[PDB]
């Protein structure tokens, strides 16, 4: 119910504050040209053709550890001087992505939790400022967190998730348990 | 005085919009909700905590999840759409009967009132079974969510009637 959740981020903190929380990408898509928000899981994980993160992913990824995060920060932002890692509750929007893609998750080393539709500003706890690579200053709380909100919430268990795999149509996932019972027509 | 509101209802039933016309005061151009909204608004002395869930049929399971210490729950129908009526009724009878919702009174707004052929409040009570709940207090509010009109009428009942 407590746990926490951390996200390496180039945004800054006012920017975030802004936006209503850590947004996913296909957020603004929609909105600047009426895409619909991709909610396959799936396809969040193994991302575009090229590997690339897709103009309407539906999901926010995190990882499940402060290590990993600066791991995440270290290797997608290296190029940023200066970067964020935020500390987030947890919430039932949020899936293990191995749990919910078994066998099939393409990049299990992420060891990702992604939470769909994006974060709001209240459930992020505050963050650490990283600057050249280094964490070298203590956590920053967010005053617009909201314990009372998040305290009673887990994320949600891999058994809701598997009906949002989104796996493609002829994938074999769809023949085997847990998805059979989530399959297409036709799958 | 809190009291934590969830608020649920299909997809379009104009849920992210109550929130922010009570939130911001203002009719806001929405996003379908794939995860969750929330906001807390005081009224007549009352701090509400309002959870709004999606309501897309993929996510619907994720619902459960957010009933412990809920006090009250809104759901909320698209009075238009009379080819889901029945799914508005048997997602709202799931709700209501899992354990952990027995104890929250039942607000439910019969929104987009102002749509021309609008089922109105007596038909929604009918074709959403309310009077096969005997356990708790219930309540059919007209709504347009657009125009604000019947909300604060809704969140006056909720606050009439839980203690
Ligand atoms: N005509 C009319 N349209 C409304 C009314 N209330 C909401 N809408 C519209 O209905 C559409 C859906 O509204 P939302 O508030 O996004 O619906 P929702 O219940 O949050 O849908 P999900 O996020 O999918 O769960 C939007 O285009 C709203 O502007 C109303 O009272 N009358
Ligand atoms: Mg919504
Ligand atoms: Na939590």
């Amino acid at each position: 119910n407590d746990d926490k959740l951390y996200r390496a981020d180039s945004r800054p903190p006012d920017e975030i504050k802004q936006s209503g929380g850590l947004m996913p990408r296909g957020q603004s898509e929609y909105f600047d040209r009426g895409t619909q928000m991709n909610i396959n899981l799936y396809d969040h994980a193994r991302g575009t053709q090229t590997g690339f993160v897709r103009h309407d992913d539906g999901y926010v990824s995190t990882s499940i550890s402060l290590r990993s995060a600066h791991l995440v920060g270290q290797t997608i932002l290296s190029g940023h001087s200066t970067y964020y890692i935020y500390v987030i509750a947890t919430a039932p929007n949020m899936f293990n992505v191995n749990d919910v893609l078994g066998a099939y998750s393409p990049h299990p080393d992420d060891q990702d939790v992604s939470a769909l539709g994006g974060i709001p500003y209240s459930q992020i706890y505050g963050w650490y400022r990283v600057h050249f690579g280094v964490l070298d200053e203590q956590l920053h709380r967010n005053r617009g967190y909201r314990d009372r909100y998040y305290s009673n919430l887990d994320i949600a268990p891999a058994a809701d998730g598997y009906g949002l795999a989104g796996f493609p149509p002829e994938h074999r996932a769809w023949r085997e348990e847990p998805w059979i019972h989530h399959a297409p027509p036709g799958s | 005085k809190e009291m934590r509101i969830l608020m649920l209802g299909l997809d379009a039933a104009g849920k992210t919009t109550i929130l922010y016309k009570l939130k911001l005061g203002q009719s806001v151009t929405t996003i379908p909700t794939v995860g969750f909204n929330v906001e807390t608004v005081t009224y007549k002395n009352v701090k509400f905590n309002v959870w709004d869930v999606g309501g897309q049929d993929k996510i619907r399971p994720l619902w459960r999840h957010y009933y412990t210490g809920t006090q009250g729950l809104i759901f909320v129908v698209d009075c238009a759409d009379r080819d889901r009526i029945d799914e508005a009724r048997q997602e709202l009878h799931r709700i209501i009967n899992d354990r952990e919702m027995r104890d929250a009174i039942i607000l439910i707004f019969a929104n987009k009132q102002d749509l021309p052929d609008a089922m109105k409040p007596h038909e929604i009570q009918e074709k959403l079974g309310l009077t096969r709940i005997r356990d708790r207090n219930w309540y059919v509010q007209p709504s347009c969510a657009t125009s604000g009109d019947g909300l604060y009428e809704g969140l006056t009942w909720l606050t009439s009637n839980y203690k």
